[PDB]
């Protein structure tokens, strides 16, 4: 957390600095995305 | 003035990617175009408010005592309880306007504060001056005296206003309680602004969406494209990709130079409106506002000004 | 001792405009300034 | 006022000649020009993702087939620079020909005759303005009126004589502390209050801040005398 690195969520393949996000999931949900379709928030595999 | 942005192309065409540095580079320099384009327009915005909000070269105070004839100029003048010295019909104005990509949005010159800060010194003059601050020193003259001066410039005698200043004093009062009264109903009120902002906000958004864009290939994302194809299979696509994606630039560069143009011109007319209406008083007719001119407020707004033209 | 120094643009000289209810500024005197503006055509 | 005017010419050319950006504006068009031209030159060397840049060499090594269409990228380049060239050389010539309108407004406005735009020419009262050409463009010489020593007065709106209102036809109620004069607004000349420069319109009770003074009646000494 809180340096950039290149991160892989089951596949997603993208890179950026990760940091802990306030915003609440569905459970089904996974991964979430901005109104530009860009991967705005990715939900840990091994946590929750 | 519009937003104040800038692109990165070596991003923007590609990200992670570098062999994209190679096979632009070889396309030679449209990007070279593209900055000083858009840092053209830039220097350009900034100028623009330089020249509609800098008209006056000394920062003027009204008095701290503020009787002025019986004129009420609490909602233009300066609130200075909240944090932000804005006027009541400035704050109004403010609050009813509402990507790493290689896209930056340079912050302006002039931060609102010092926008707000020109407004209130071109008001102060106004107020305390007249138009003699406009053309030279300022010179001090009571509003009661400058508003008949207003007068005599529109045909009618300033014996009509010494008969008459309370009546007009209290029309004044009124009409300025109305403007933000009719300016916070109208949620159309500042279309204008507004709509510069969405036009910004969608160029954009279709900027950034024509990423996605297969422009004709086999995968719209780079990292696929190239590590799926053998490098001379995958040269063409990355070669259709970044024509796609370069002419996506420069339409987006040529819209936003015809769009600053639009807006040159409209700055133009803001500061000719700001020196001849709000540093004088203009005998062009319908120029500002519909009647014979007597003054004019500058009031600042995002990315733009409104003018209060006060007629007869 | 000269370096490269940033700082908060100053807008220009605070002159509060000695206003009242009956004082005025009449000039006594002018001054015939020749400004140049050039337009490209 | 004459040798005001002839210094302040004199320092016109000083300032044109000193500032390094005095003519700015022409400078930028030139090299703008001069850029547009250089990069649509040089636009001749790049590949265009093509084999080669230069044209007699891919043609002549090529197989007609493939040349034909290594042929074809370079002409999609060259004619999407050509074309960008020629867009925005359009909004170049829209952003110069308002400049120009400009210019011929000043120049019909401001020349032909005195302008009361405030800041249209020069900051000042304008006076005159004198055309200068330059190089793809036009620089005025404006000459304008700027009031220089200001001093402090006692106004009011009107004078209370006689039990009638008093108001200046033309010009400003001034006093020196003492005596009560009539001046014009932009130049201080204090003149005699008199009925020939005020006009009554009324009683004193209606005025705010009305003062009570006497007004010089010029008919009285031809009758006593
Ligand atoms: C992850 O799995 C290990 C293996 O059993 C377990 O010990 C650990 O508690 C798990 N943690 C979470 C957060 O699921
Ligand atoms: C100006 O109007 C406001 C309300 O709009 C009022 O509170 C204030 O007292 C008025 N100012 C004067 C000097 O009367
Ligand atoms: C102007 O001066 C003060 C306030 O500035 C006050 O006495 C009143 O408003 C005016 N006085 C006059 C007109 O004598
Ligand atoms: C007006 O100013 C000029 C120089 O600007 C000066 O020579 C002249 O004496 C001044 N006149 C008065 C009355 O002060
Ligand atoms: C008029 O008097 C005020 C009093 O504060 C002073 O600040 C101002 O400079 C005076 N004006 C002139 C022209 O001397
Ligand atoms: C005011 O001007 C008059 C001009 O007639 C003069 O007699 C008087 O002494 C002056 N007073 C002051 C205080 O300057
Ligand atoms: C003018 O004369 C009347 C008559 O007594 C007087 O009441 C009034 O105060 C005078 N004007 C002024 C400004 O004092």
């Amino acid at each position: 957390k809180n340096k950039c690195v290149n991160f892989n969520f089951n596949g997603l393949k993208g890179t950026g600095v990760l940091t802990e996000s306030n915003k609440k999931f569905l459970p089904f949900q996974q991964f979430g995305r901005d109104i530009a379709d860009t991967t705005d928030a990715v939900r840990d595999p091994q946590t929750l | 003035s519009m937003t104040k942005t800038s692109v990165d192309c070596t991003m923007y065409i590609c990200g992670d990617s570098t062999e994209c540095s190679n096979l632009l580079l070889q396309y030679g320099s449209f990007c070279t175009q593209l900055k000083r384009a858009l840092t053209g327009i830039a220097v350009e915005q900034d100028k623009n408010t330089q020249e509609v909000f800098a008209q006056v070269k000394q920062i003027y105070k009204t008095p701290p005592i503020k009787y002025f004839g019986g004129f009420n100029f609490s909602q233009i003048l300066p609130d200075p309880s909240k944090p932000s010295k804005r006027s009541p019909i400035e704050d109004l104005l403010f609050n009813k306007v509402t990507k790493f990509k290689g896209l930056t949005v340079l912050p302006p010159l002039l931060t609102d504060e010092m926008i707000a800060q020109y407004t209130s010194a071109l008001l102060a003059g106004t107020i305390t001056s007249g138009w003699t601050f406009g053309a030279g020193p300022a010179l001090q003259i009571p509003f009661p005296m400058q508003m008949a001066y207003r007068f005599n410039g529109i045909g009618v005698t300033q014996n009509v206003l010494y008969e008459n200043q309370k009546l007009i004093a209290n029309q004044f009062n009124s009409a300025i309680g109305k403007i933000q009264d009719s300016l916070s109903s109208t949620p159309s009120a500042l279309g204008k602004l507004q709509d510069v902002v969405n036009h910004n906000a969608q160029a954009l958004n279709t900027l950034v969406k024509q990423l996605s864009s297969k422009f004709g290939a086999i995968s719209s994302v780079l990292n696929d494209i190239f590590s799926r194809l053998d490098p001379p299979e995958a040269e063409v696509q990355i070669d259709r990709l970044i024509t796609g994606r370069l002419q996506s630039l420069q339409t987006y560069v040529t819209q936003q130079l015809i769009r600053a143009a639009e807006i040159r011109a409209s700055a133009n007319l803001a500061a000719t409106k700001m020196s001849e209406c709000v540093l004088g008083q203009s005998k062009r007719v319908d120029f500002c506002g519909k009647g014979y001119h007597l003054m004019s407020f500058p009031q600042s707004a995002p990315h733009g000004v409104v003018f209060l033209h006060v007629t007869y | 001792s000269q370096s490269i120094i940033a700082y908060t643009m100053s807008l220009g000289a605070e002159n509060s405009v000695a206003y009242s209810n009956n004082s005025i500024a009449i000039p006594t005197n002018f001054t015939i300034s020749v400004t140049t503006e050039i337009l490209p055509v | 006022i004459a040798n005001q005017f002839n210094s302040a010419i004199g320092k016109i050319q000083d300032s044109l000649s000193s500032t390094p950006s005095a003519l700015g504006k022409l400078q930028d068009v030139v090299n703008h020009n001069a850029q547009a031209l250089n990069t649509l030159v040089k636009q001749l060397s790049s590949k265009f993702g093509a084999i080669s840049s230069v044209l007699n060499d891919i043609f002549s090594r090529l197989d007609p087939p493939e040349a034909e269409v290594q042929i074809d990228r370079l002409i999609t380049g060259r004619l999407q620079s050509l074309q960008t060239y020629v867009t925005q050389q359009l909004i170049r010539a829209a952003e110069i020909r308002a400049s120009a309108n400009l210019a011929a407004t000043k120049m019909s406005e401001c020349v032909l005759g005195q302008s009361k735009r405030v800041d249209f020419c020069g900051k000042g009262y304008h006076l005159m303005s004198f055309p200068q050409s330059a190089p793809h463009g036009v620089v005025f010489l404006h000459v304008t009126y700027v009031p220089a020593q200001e001093k402090n007065f006692t106004t009011a709106p009107a004078i209370c004589h006689d039990g009638k209102a008093h108001f200046p036809r033309e010009g400003v109620f001034v006093s020196n502390g003492t005596h009560w004069f009539v001046t014009q607004r932009n130049f201080y000349e204090p003149q005699i209050i008199t009925t020939d420069n005020t006009f009554v319109s009324g009683n004193c009770d209606v005025v705010i801040g009305i003062v009570n003074n006497t007004v010089y009646d010029p008919l009285q000494p031809e009758l006593d005398s």
